[PDB]
């Protein structure tokens, strides 16, 4: 089997989730296996980043409804030309 | 005798039973790992690809 192993032959994006919910059913029975559920939803979460994406669409609806301005230290795009200029 | 022999025809027929009833109860026990999938990697827990392995990517 070539599960857990990634593009370059080491551990997937997802495999600390997916270990620590095998942990889990390794401990549990059938009957208290539903005590792994938290597990198993942070694993699905790194596979799909549906929570993420959800909390995302949330800010940046609050964002584009807002006039007043922001003070934080802000990100700025650079080309890839000016990677380390100044 | 006809009784004797009737009685004991009908305890090997609730001898019958008892065992149809519990066959059928062990066969919906839940078996252990290495019984039911393999018994000598027992453990269930995956290690993944051993290349760049790194420091802190195992988790219980």
């Amino acid at each position: 089997t070539a599960a857990g192993i990634s593009l370059t032959g080491g551990r997937n994006r997802c495999f600390s989730e997916w270990q620590s919910f095998m942990h889990c059913t390794a401990k549990t029975d059938a009957k208290s296996r539903a005590q792994c559920l938290p597990n198993f939803e942070d694993y699905m979460e790194c596979l799909h980043h549906t929570k993420e994406k959800a909390r995302l669409r949330e800010i940046e609806s609050v964002l584009k409804q807002k006039k007043e301005g922001l003070e934080a230290p802000p990100v700025k795009v650079i080309p890839v030309k000016a990677i380390g200029l100044v | 005798d006809i009784l004797n022999e009737e009685a004991k025809i009908v305890q090997a027929l609730n001898n019958q039973r008892e065992l149809t009833i519990k066959m059928h109860e062990l066969k919906r026990e839940e078996k252990d790992y290495a019984h039911s999938y393999s018994p000598l990697f027992s453990d269930p827990v995956p290690q993944g690809g051993s290349i760049g392995k790194a420091p802190g990517s195992s988790r219980e």
